[PDB]
């Protein structure tokens, strides 16, 4: 039998895969015309001769009988930006981000569109954007929401970006949604793979020292920091924090500078590098971080710091920011989810965001003095949050600064880059998990650096040191670390402290 | 079955204050309906199961059509009155005589999320935790309006014509939240709360934080109005509060083996797993998460507060313990310094549009009756935030001297 | 084609649906299989001022921006190189061009000569790494008016043919920058646009550009900086070309001296007939130049000269510019250090203009001093009154706003804190 393993009750709802899908002929619930008004009532009512011969219990007109029509699909597969009247009611693929969502309630009972007649319906609509992710470099949407049917919605939450296929839900100008159908968290539904196995040796050469550079195109000096910047390039999405939480490995980073000390650059780098990956600078103003439970509409306008779940941010100017901005980072960073409640909204949507931070020399220009902890204002334990605080100082080099202006013109042109895009990906679904003998290399010199830089944390800095000798062997496509991927960590948070 | 069996629950409800002795040579629910005739009780509550035990129908039936059977209820109400009479709506007509529902466990009382496209025109219980206490008022139901040139009373529930107080229908009712237990969360959610219709006698009664009974139920004043409950424009079922009341009070070594060694000893080597050692601030923790709130009367009414300080914050990011603490920890709340202002922990006031005026709504200490309090950067609590605190020193301690509201709350 | 092209013109509306019908008519006549697949049509389909609206939806919604290269897509109902060349041959040519472009009622040989090459500018720079770079310096003209800089910004722009003259404190809803709002009608786009908008790649008179509006000014500091900006919307990846360039002109204000900005008069240079329209366009349009080595070592060398003496380092920038204008000035493959040492001359003097001539140390001491040293809640040393004793500590309005209404940046605790104490008690 291929109908009587529907739990109804359970949600009466269903997955339904293709090639089960064509087997059935009219009224036993196959899908063949693509005609999806009479094709899904005749499912359901399909169904409803299915359950009526499974449970005439299970036989409710309440019960809807519906389904989300999940597997292989691809003639429809397509987002909002490309989903297009060519489908005009039919049932696409939708893949698309989830940012933008909307507000909540029951409906009424939906007559003209048992408790008695027409009971509400647990209902609302919530928006998709395509995919930005692999979208243009620059474009402008004809997106839209798509509606989450009772047993659908509160599914899944703002930021996701998803595999959901549903029917498109047109209005006759021109305007519609989708009715979702189903989801499948394509934020959870995860050729050079061999070449980067043989790119990737120990034999090939030593990576980091290398792309660390090979991405820092134009940058003398901050050696140290294109390290970091790959560091933060580098790192998983997931810690173990079995029954509660810690400083992980996520964790970002701070700089002082101008632009042309490369502030804008390496974040333009890190943005032009930006592979999961949105940038800000300072204030914003739109929703920083946040859904902002907008007005007379109301829409979930799910900010950055929700838009960078599973990602790495660029802020500039860090300093202009609201206080709130200086504020709710500041948990958020630590939750990493996005504790939000008003009249309405209420939340902590996930956080899942490192980022990289930059911001100026308060009223200096070399701004030394003091410590950033009032040097640069941005005062208290945001910066003892941060990963890292480096300083781009402004500290006149003539030795340098004779090759810096070379260093401009071997650029200037008189007259390598997917390369980590596609070493990346690979990397950042690996593990180097841990090894004793690096554990005791660490477990060594923590001690030792947090009494070295006596003359600065245990149940912090070690979290970093993990995961900075995770980037290492990351990069490495190492399955564990090194003792020399431990080192150069040791290294970095002494180069931290120089 | 529902509209046309109004014979049956009138001939129900015609036997069933019938239906036993138990009002004194009566039913106790009639025992109430001469003490109805002669004004001495007013309002009703009902204890449904009375009723399944011969007769389920009006139990399962209003279970599945409260509203109805709700309104159904009261009209036989409306003309059961001359039976038990020491003497449109003529003016009477249960006008300050109202009713309420109870009974079985089928009404569970049930949680701030879970109500539904299904909650619609249910029966409707709950549990949690209260705010958002608002200034009461009296609310008129029916413009018992004029037909100047006709003379005697009209009623609408509703242009050169007056509407006029003096027979018209009217009640005291409020605003409430009530809120999750922090009990039924052990999740990365909200703990939700609610707005409430609030109303009768049972308005006037209660404070925020109680753990307490509702039922969030339809009044039997109207079905849906003029029709079924198929209509056009609607506003919002939300929580109409019936029988709001309070809940003072809802693995043993000896069959087990298990309080037998020291938890002092034990406890600590099973709480606190990532934590780094010291285990003896941890005592204190366990003692607190022990609490002595549950006194013997010797009136030591601190006894209830462990009141404890922590100084200095990634302190091996003791920041964490909080969240286990308040894992740990029910009836309690977590808040920092800087973070809001004092109704983090205290209440203030200001409009709302559903429905009441002002409804003080409280902070954590608000929230935590008895509870575990919990913050971050107790030096940001800067002097507005040092201050009830010094004054939660003495506990029932959210003291007001406002212009319209000078309570005090039970903190 | 013959019985299409006359009726077409006054007549689109229907002789074309004949076509795309004969087209489906040889479409299903092509005899593939025939689903409803039609999206692969437009595919097959091959196989507002320059305002108007124009046939923007469902195919056609969301293609570009306006005014650009306009290849109209539907129907709505050398010999003066020669003297270019012997221009390009003259030697003292760089005068007439400093000076024919020069109504001589005032202005300094090199404040125009910053407009003899602003018009050449830097370049457009496609470099090395997906990032690319500017090739325009930009100039801010501040001072007293009764200038004619109306006139002057006139010039530049009837000598412009990419160039508008913008306003003042905004107009309308377009920018400086793309602005953008709500069709009433579902809010698809309001592609308002800018001042560099219609002048993208041209040069824009910024009317007091002090005065603009601060919905840009976020905005503007980047794109300014990157001659692009990003419509920062829910989800529109599109971030426009900012490429037009400078005549940002706004009065002596009061890189101290900006609303909340004093690094972005980093963002320009240090400013206090159709003859040309034919000349300097080919060299805009050709050149594709570089800068000569040797000049490049004594720049490294002057720079080194001049670091004895980020200004420096964009000023490198800036430089490497302006004598970038040159070779375009003279049609060269590269820039020689006269052009360098000129543009240093042209630049130490906007070095001297960038000169004027102490720190904000004086500063956060005396307010410190005031702030919780003198008085933490600050009541009865309220900018009611403190006001004055900054106009006795010479701390004007810009200054405590350069200070004390960014001492509030610094999160500064007793004087946030008086930000609000004080917000009504003083």
């Amino acid at each position: 039998s291929k109908v009587r393993e529907l739990i109804s009750d359970n949600q009466y709802r269903l997955i339904v895969n293709v090639n089960d899908l064509r087997r059935k002929n009219e009224k036993r619930a196959n899908r063949l015309l693509n005609n999806a008004f009479e094709e899904l009532v005749a499912f359901q009512r399909a169904l409803k001769d299915f359950v009526a011969s499974i449970d005439a219990t299970y036989a409710k007109q309440y019960e809807e009988f519906y389904v989300g029509l999940e597997g292989s699909f691809g003639s429809k597969h397509v987002s909002p930006r490309t989903l297009t009247s060519c489908f005009l009611s039919c049932v696409v693929c939708v893949e698309g981000i989830v940012t933008k969502c909307s507000l909540v309630r029951p409906k009424v009972v939906r007559s003209v569109h048992e408790y008695g007649l027409s009971v509400y319906k647990d209902h609302q609509t919530i928006t998709i954007q395509e995919m930005p992710e692999k979208a243009p470099a620059g474009q402008l949407p004809r997106s839209v929401d798509v509606i989450l049917d009772d047993d659908l919605v509160d599914k899944a939450k703002p930021g996701d970006r998803v595999q959901v296929v549903g029917t498109y839900r047109c209005l006759p100008t021109f305007r519609t949604v989708l009715i979702a159908c189903n989801v499948k968290q394509m934020s959870k539904d995860a050729e050079d793979i061999a070449k980067i196995k043989k790119f990737s040796k120990t034999r090939s050469k030593d990576i980091f020292d290398q792309l660390a550079k090979s991405l820092a195109p134009s940058i003398h000096g901050h050696d140290y920091v294109k390290k970091a910047i790959l560091c933060l390039l580098l790192g998983g999405v997931e810690r173990d924090l079995e029954n509660g939480s810690h400083i992980r490995g996520d964790i970002n980073i701070l700089l002082i500078g101008d632009p042309s000390v490369a502030k804008s650059q390496l974040l333009r780098y890190v943005l032009c590098t930006a592979p999961r990956a949105i940038p800000t600078t300072g204030r914003g103003s739109s929703g920083v971080g946040l859904t902002a439970a907008v007005t007379t509409d109301r829409r979930l306008e799910a900010g950055a710091m929700v838009l960078a779940d599973r990602g790495v941010v660029c802020i500039d100017e860090f300093d202009k920011m609201s206080d709130m901005d200086r504020t709710a980072i500041h948990e958020v960073m630590e939750q990493g989810r996005v504790t939000i409640a008003k009249a309405g909204i209420h939340a902590r949507l996930n956080a899942r965001c490192s980022v990289l931070a930059a911001a100026n020399p308060v009223y200096g220009r070399y701004d030394q003095y003091k410590t950033p902890m009032e040097n640069i204002g941005l005062q208290d334990s945001l910066l003892s949050r941060f990963d890292l605080l480096f300083i781009m100082l402004d500290q006149m080099d003539p030795e340098q600064d004779r090759e810096i202006s070379d260093h401009v013109l071997r650029m200037h042109r008189y007259r390598s880059a997917a390369f980590m895009k596609k070493y990346i990906h690979v990397a950042k679904i690996i593990k180097p998990v841990l090894t004793q003998e690096s554990a005791t290399y660490i477990a060594e010199e923590y001690s030792r650096l947090r009494s070295q830089d006596s003359m600065p944390v245990t149940a912090r800095t070690l979290e970093t040191l993990i995961r900075l000798a995770t980037a290492h062997a990351k990069a490495r496509m190492s399955k564990t670390v090194d003792l020399q991927d431990a080192e150069e960590a040791v290294e970095l948070v002494q180069y931290a402290y120089f | 079955d529902y509209a046309l069996e109004k014979e049956k629950v009138k001939k129900f409800l015609q036997e069933f204050y019938q239906d036993d002795e138990l009002g004194k040579k009566q039913f106790k629910y009639g025992n109430q309906l001469v003490r109805l005739a002669h004004r001495e009780q007013v309002a009703l509550y009902v204890d449904l199961d009375d009723v399944a035990e011969d007769d389920p129908e009006l139990v399962d039936s209003i279970c599945e059509n409260a509203r109805r059977y709700a309104k159904l209820f009261a009209d036989a109400v409306q003309e059961l009155l001359p039976q038990y009479k020491e003497r449109q709506y003529p003016a009477e007509l249960m006008r300050r005589f109202e009713l309420y529902f109870q009974g079985p466990s089928s009404n569970k009382p049930r949680v701030i999320r879970e109500v539904r496209a299904d909650s619609v025109g249910k029966l409707v219980t709950v549990r949690g935790i209260v705010t958002r206490v608002s200034e009461v008022k009296p609310k008129m139901v029916v413009a018992t309006y004029t037909c100047d040139q006709c003379g005697a009373e009209t009623y609408q529930p509703i242009g050169r014509l007056y509407l006029q107080t003096r027979g018209s229908r009217f009640i005291k009712f409020q605003e409430m939240k009530m809120q999750e237990h922090s009990d039924q969360v052990p999740v990365g959610n909200i703990p939700r709360s609610i707005t409430v219709l609030v109303e009768g006698e049972n308005t006037r009664i209660a404070q925020p934080g109680d753990h307490v009974s509702v039922t969030g139920i339809f009044l039997p004043i109207l079905r849906t109005g003029f029709r079924q409950v198929v209509q056009g424009l609607l506003s919002e079922t939300y929580l109409e509060a019936h029988r709001i009341v309070k809940m003072n009070k809802s693995t043993r070594e000896e069959l087990r083996q298990i309080a037998e060694e020291d938890f002092y000893e034990k406890l600590a080597a099973s709480i606190a797993p990532e934590i780094y050692g010291h285990e003896d601030v941890k005592k204190a923790l366990l003692l607190l998460l022990v609490g002595g709130v549950d006194q013997s009367p010797r009136g030591m009414k601190i006894r209830g507060n462990i009141n404890i300080c922590l100084m200095g914050d990634p302190g091996v990011a003791k920041s964490q313990l909080l969240s286990y603490i308040d894992r740990l920890a029910p009836r309690s709340q977590y808040t920092t310094g800087r973070g809001s202002s004092g109704v983090g922990l205290t209440a203030a006031v200001l409009r709302d549009s559903v429905s009441g005026e002002l409804t003080l709504e409280g902070g954590a200490l608000v929230l935590a009756d008895q509870g575990v309090c919990c913050i971050d950067e107790f030096d940001k609590m800067a002097e507005a935030d040092r201050t009830a605190i010094h004054e939660v020193m003495e506990q029932q301690t959210i003291s007001i001297a406002k212009a319209g509201i000078l309570t005090t709350l039970n903190a | 084609d013959e019985d299409l092209a006359d009726y077409l013109y006054k007549q689109p509306a229907e002789h074309l649906q004949l076509l795309e019908e004969a087209a489906k008519e040889v479409a299903d006549e092509v005899t593939r299989p025939r689903p409803s697949g039609e999206e692969v049509l437009q595919d097959i389909q091959v196989m507002q001022e320059l305002h108007m609206q124009l046939y923007c939806d469902r195919y056609l919604c969301d293609k570009v921006v306006p005014g650009n290269r306009v290849t109209i897509m539907g129907i709505y109902s050398p010999q003066e190189e020669e003297e270019f060349r012997r221009l390009a041959a003259l030697p003292n040519v760089y005068e007439v061009i400093s000076k024919s472009i020069a109504p001589s009622i005032f202005g300094g040989t090199d404040m125009k000569k910053a407009i003899a090459c602003l018009l050449f500018g830097g370049s457009r720079k496609r470099l090395p790494d997906g990032l690319t770079r500017r090739g325009d310096i930009n100039l801010l003209m501040l001072g007293d008016p009764g200038t004619a800089k109306s006139q002057l910004l006139k010039f530049v722009e009837k000598c412009s043919p990419i160039g508008v003259y913008t306003s003042g404190k905004g107009s309308s809803a377009a920018g400086l920058t793309a602005s953008v709002m709500r069709d009433p009608s579902s809010r698809n786009f309001i592609m308002e646009g800018g001042a560099m908008v219609l002048a993208d790649g041209g040069v824009v008179c910024i009317d007091e550009f002090d005065k603009m509006r601060e919905d840009d000014r976020v905005a503007i500091h980047e794109a300014m900086e990157q001659q692009t900006i990003s419509i920062a919307k829910a989800g529109i990846t599109t971030t426009l070309n900012s490429r037009c360039s400078v005549l940002a002109a706004a009065n002596s204000v009061f890189e101290d001296n900006i609303d909340f900005m004093p690094t972005i008069l980093s963002r320009f240079d240090m400013i206090f007939l159709a003859k040309l329209k034919k000349f300097i366009a080919y060299c805009r349009v050709k050149c594709g130049p570089r800068l000569s080595a040797e000049a490049a070592e004594k720049l490294k060398n002057r720079y080194i000269i001049m670091r004895s003496g980020p200004i420096t380092v964009r000023q490198l920038e800036a430089i490497v510019r302006i004598a970038e204008a040159l070779s375009k000035m003279k049609l060269q493959p590269f820039a020689t250090e006269a052009d360098v040492e000129e543009a240093l001359r042209l630049f130490q003097v906007s070095t001297l203009d960038a000169a004027l001539s102490q720190e904000d140390q004086e500063m956060l001491s005396r307010i410190e001093k005031q702030l919780k040293r003198r008085f933490a809640i600050g009541s009865q040393v309220s900018e009611h009154s403190i006001i004055k004793d900054f106009t006795k500590q010479k701390y004007p309005e810009h200054a405590i706003h350069k200070v004390l209404q960014l001492m509030l940046r610094r999160g500064e605790i007793q004087h946030r804190m008086q930000r609000k104490v004080l917000y009504r008690l003083k």
